[PDB]
């Protein structure tokens, strides 16, 4: 059976487009002429969407530097234009015969190609999506490395003027990834561990705060552990985001 | 010597490492969504 889609912007999108594939294949099987229309101006419809989407693919990847997304991009664009080709033979061969067999085969063949295609093209962007929110996560990974080596007070004041913002731009991008997810137990590991890295930021730098005072042995085990246990969450929180069905 | 990075500048490189189009990318897949579900629904009807 095809997995249920990633996200809900893909959901709404694509499962209107697998539903009625199925409903066709049913027909198919079950159905049983003059009754056909000319299908050559609709193929040209979708023949000329499908243009427009692959235009605009490439305009948009042309002004990344996601090397990755510039590879994985061109096959989608195949997938989709090689299924056109199907559609408009369909078109042409059941304007001479309506009941010509492999006309139907090519409809549901291209058809089903456009969906797989168009769902390669979406997953590969949500893909890219997902890698910038995890530069920011690892981002912070690195700024908690940091960590240690804040010996005094004013240091500890230009170590929190970064280190806040950054939490609260992580922070909003996970919020905003995790309800967009269909799969609930994903969401939930994500609020958590999201909650869990946000409640040990004043701890840490608490740490940090009696720490710096006193060297100018507790405080400073205190630090490390917080860390570690940070690191952890959000090392949990990159596993969690590439979390698939879709491969 | 090695000229060692202050913890200011340490810091600014981290952020500077880490840290409308898709919008378009949506719109395009829903007309292309739109004419094949037409395309159909002619064949079908519906």
């Amino acid at each position: 059976q095809m997995p249920v889609f990633h996200t809900r912007t893909i959901e709404s999108i694509l499962e209107p487009v697998a539903q009625q594939i199925s409903h066709l294949v049913i027909m198919h099987e079950e159905g049983e002429g003059k009754a056909i229309p000319d299908l050559t101006a609709p193929v040209s419809a979708v023949q000329a969407a499908v243009s427009n989407l692959v235009r605009v693919g490439k305009e948009t990847v042309q002004t990344t530097e996601d090397q990755i997304l510039k590879r994985d991009m061109p096959p989608a664009f195949i997938k989709v234009e090689n299924a056109c080709t199907k559609l408009v033979r369909a078109a042409q061969m059941l304007q001479a015969d309506p009941y010509s067999v492999p006309a139907r085969d090519y409809l549901i063949d291209g058809s089903r190609g456009i969906l797989s295609g168009t769902s390669d093209l979406l997953l590969t962007f949500d893909e890219a999506e997902v890698r910038k929110i995890i530069r920011v996560c690892k981002g912070i990974l690195e700024y908690l490395t940091v960590a240690e080596v804040v010996e005094t007070m004013e240091d500890l004041v230009t170590y929190t003027k970064n280190l806040g913002p950054g939490m609260t731009k992580m922070a909003k991008m996970i919020d905003e990834r995790q309800q967009e997810l269909t799969h609930q137990e994903h969401r939930v590991m994500l609020v958590n561990s999201m909650n869990t890295v946000k409640e040990l930021l004043p701890v840490l730098i608490s740490a940090m705060k009696i720490f710096v005072t006193t060297k100018n042995e507790e405080a400073l085990k205190n630090r490390n552990f917080t860390v570690e246990k940070m690191s952890a969450e959000i090392n949990e929180i990159i596993r969690v985001l590439q979390l698939t069905s879709w491969d | 010597g090695i000229q060692r990075p202050s913890l200011e500048e340490r810091l600014e490189s981290i952020i500077s490492g880490a840290a409308d189009r898709r919008e378009r990318i949506v719109a395009e897949c829903n007309a292309v969504r739109q004419a094949l579900q037409d395309l159909l629904s002619e064949y079908m009807g519906n």
